[PDB]
């Protein structure tokens, strides 16, 4: 969890392989680091508008898995 | 790999 | 459904930790460990264990325990089949579900689990789709990945996922068009002390390897379908045509594939290919006794019986054994009192046997029964049920693929009393 | 010795320049970034997390992080202070109402040791508004000439037209890509 603020910065990376790895990390610790997790929100929001539905779905899933009360309206 | 199989 | 998953080796160690709904404390595994300790064997550990706040559903397989954590009511078989399927998936990607395979491919298996289970609900479940979502760890591919930066994760939902044939991929071609069929039968039998047949039935299953280009429509029919009953069908099969035509029409999935399974009705006497002559003498409180077993052919249908193994679990009075085999190999484990005889195959010129004396515990009384016999064997080129395939036809494609089928019968639950 | 790999990059420009973009809500920060990245105006909603884009200009691979101006995440900017080189502060040229806040937060960042060595470039965005503050007025409201031991400059601009966005980079191409 101490790596959270360092990891989250790569949420916007273009390397899909990394993206998946990042999502895992976020799922594991976002509930605890609720403030830091907020940084990933826009990435998901943009991803949800992408023409690639596989990506949209992935974004949807990950977004929903973030257990932060702040983003309820968003979800 | 084809060896041993009955032609069908 | 599922809150979390722990992979536990029979040693009592935790190797793979997953969480989908929330983080579950590792201390929940103590309830399993307790149960494991109470049980005299890993096979006898209850598959369902209730704890103060969690329900533990688990599967023992290949020295691993798949222990899932569920906090609400979920149909046990739903969970069991699911977890079992996961282990099968690991076998598909890494040859077998083993702790070594897991620790050597942690990231990969971690990723596979994330695709298969979504917040406790089944997501990626069909092999061929999953194979495209995440490429199998081929060393050649990993080289390419280090060279080009290519991913193992795809970026396009496999077309088959949204097709009317979800069990398979689309646009797959082979230059070597072929299809292999494997009819495997198992003999389930209970033989008593006298050598009489107590109970017997035949369990069959037909697997196949499909390397056919495009979307061929296979049609499998039998010469004697009347012998099939209580047949299971993979969903890809057009059941309706099975009923109205008695024909297995379907467009199969790529690669390794199980098609159907069936039972042979008890109305027909199940031929028993092996008979056993036996005698074990236990004098009460004696320092030794006698052991004599002979394995021979019976209803072998003129075929060779091979790959024969005899396993016996001896009573605590047995300390060791003085046996001489006629072939294969005699061994005995004095720690767990297990007698194992590698028989090999039967040649009619002289039937195999294992004979000698038994080293017993002096002062310890003779057992009330002799241990039952667990015997393995295989006969190639033989479907003991007599099941024979009539035709294998293909529609929709133009090539003329290699068509091949095998018939083989192996020991099923074959046990003999004594 | 064999330093070609670096010489190779030098043949086309190895220069990068890590730049953090900060400011308050509705300043036009995102708009700016994407006009520089893409050139076109992309329909959007308020930034909640952060974005990041890389733009090559004058053989410099400028990378900019768009960390939202939302107060709910504002303090998280500290995690982006480490290892930056340039600092973009975007100013809404007619937002007199929150200008004290803008200045204050700017000063808070200016007091940051991780940013101590950073170069400050201020963008007086929305130059095209009829009631926009001019550079002088903005400068005065920010009190930029009171700055000491700090490399700074203000540049007026209009992201809608791209008026001087390149110029901003031009200044940075001499200040971030300075003599060393
Ligand atoms: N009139 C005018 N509007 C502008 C200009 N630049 C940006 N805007 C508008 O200002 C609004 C806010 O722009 P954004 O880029 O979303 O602002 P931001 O700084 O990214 O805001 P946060 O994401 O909350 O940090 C949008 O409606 C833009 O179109 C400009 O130069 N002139
Ligand atoms: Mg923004």
């Amino acid at each position: 969890s101490e790596l959270f603020p360092a990891v989250v910065k790569n949420v916007a990376s273009k390397n899909i392989e990394i993206k998946k790895l990042v999502y895992v990390y976020l799922v594991r610790y976002a509930e605890e680091q609720q403030d830091l997790a907020l940084l990933s929100i826009s990435t998901f929001q943009r991803a949800l508008k992408d023409p690639n539905q596989l990506i949209r779905a992935s974004a949807l899933r990950v977004l929903s898995s973030i257990r932060v009360p702040i983003i309820v309206p968003i979800m | 790999s084809h060896a041993g199989y009955q032609t069908i | 459904m599922i809150h979390s998953l722990f992979l536990i080796n029979c040693s009592g160690d935790i190797f793979l930790e997953k969480h989908w709904k929330s983080v579950v404390s590792q201390s929940v595994c103590d309830y399993f460990f307790e149960a494991q300790e109470k049980a005299a064997d890993v096979e006898n550990v209850p598959p369902v264990i209730s704890t103060p706040h969690h329900y533990l559903i688990s599967i023992y397989r290949d020295k691993l325990f798949f222990v899932s954590v569920i906090q609400t009511e979920v149909p046990p078989l739903f969970v069991i089949e699911f977890l079992h399927r996961v282990a099968d998936t690991f076998q598909d990607y890494f040859g077998e579900c083993s702790e070594a395979a897991i620790k050597d491919n942690v990231v990969i298996v971690y990723e596979l689990l994330e695709e298969m289970l979504d917040n406790g609900f089944p997501l990626a479940t069909e092999s061929n789709i999953l194979k495209e979502l995440i490429k199998p760890p081929t060393i050649l591919r990993s080289v390419v990945n280090s060279i080009t930066g290519s991913s193992n994760v795809g970026d396009t939902l496999p077309t088959g996922q949204l097709s009317n044939i979800p069990w398979r991929r689309a646009g797959v071609k082979y230059t070597n068009n072929e299809a292999y069929f494997d009819v495997v039968e198992e003999i389930d039998a209970i033989i008593d002390k006298s050598g009489s047949t107590v109970f017997a039935e035949i369990q069959g299953v037909i697997d196949a390897c499909i390397k056919l280009s495009g979307m061929p429509d296979l049609s499998l029919s039998f010469m004697n379908p009347r012998l099939l009953d209580d047949v299971s069908f993979h969903p890809c099969i057009r059941f309706k045509r099975w009923e109205s035509e008695r024909v297995l029409s379907f467009i199969p999935p790529d690669g390794n594939f199980r098609l159907i399974s069936y039972r042979v009705s008890s109305q027909n006497l199940v031929a028993i290919p092996v008979y056993v002559k036996h005698s074990i003498s236990f004098k009460e409180n004696s320092s030794c006794g006698r052991f004599d077993i002979t394995i021979g052919p019976k209803q072998n249908m003129g075929k060779t019986i091979e790959g024969i193994t005899v396993t016996v679990h001896m009573p605590k009075v047995v300390l060791n054994m003085n046996l001489t085999p006629t072939q294969g190999s005699y061994t005995f484990d004095p720690v767990t009192k297990v007698l194992t005889w590698d028989v090999g195959k039967i040649t009619p010129q002289k039937l195999p046997s294992l004979k000698g004396l038994v080293n017993l515990q002096s002062g310890a009384p003779k057992p009330e029964e002799n241990p039952s016999l667990n015997i393995q064997f295989k006969i190639q080129q033989l479907a003991i049920s007599g099941l024979k395939v009539n035709r294998l036809d293909m529609y929709g494609e133009k090539y003329k693929p290699f068509k091949g089928v095998k018939y083989v019968t192996k020991a099923g639950k074959f046990q003999v009393r004594t | 010795g064999n330093i070609f790999a670096n010489l190779f990059k030098g043949l086309f420009g190895k220069k990068e320049m890590r730049i953090l973009m900060v400011g308050l809500d509705a300043a036009g920060k995102t708009t700016i970034l994407y006009k520089l990245k893409l050139g076109e105006i992309v329909t959007t909603i308020p930034t909640i997390g952060f974005n990041v884009e890389t733009v090559e200009y004058k053989n410099i691979s400028f990378t900019v992080w768009d960390v939202g101006g939302l107060d709910k995440i504002r303090p998280l900017w500290r995690h982006y202070f480490q290892n930056t080189q340039g600092l973009i502060f975007v100013v809404d040229s007619n937002d007199r109402e929150r200008v004290n806040e803008a200045r204050e937060e700017l000063m808070r960042m200016l007091a940051e040791d991780e940013l101590r060595d950073a170069v400050l470039l201020v963008f007086a965005n929305k130059q095209d508004l009829p009631n926009a503050m001019n550079a002088a007025e903005i400068t005065d409201k920010l009190g930029l000439h009171s700055l000491r031991h700090r490399n700074w400059y203000i540049q007026a601009t209009c992201a809608t037209s791209g008026d001087g966005l390149y110029e901003g980079l031009d200044w940075l191409s001499n200040q971030l890509r300075n003599q060393k």
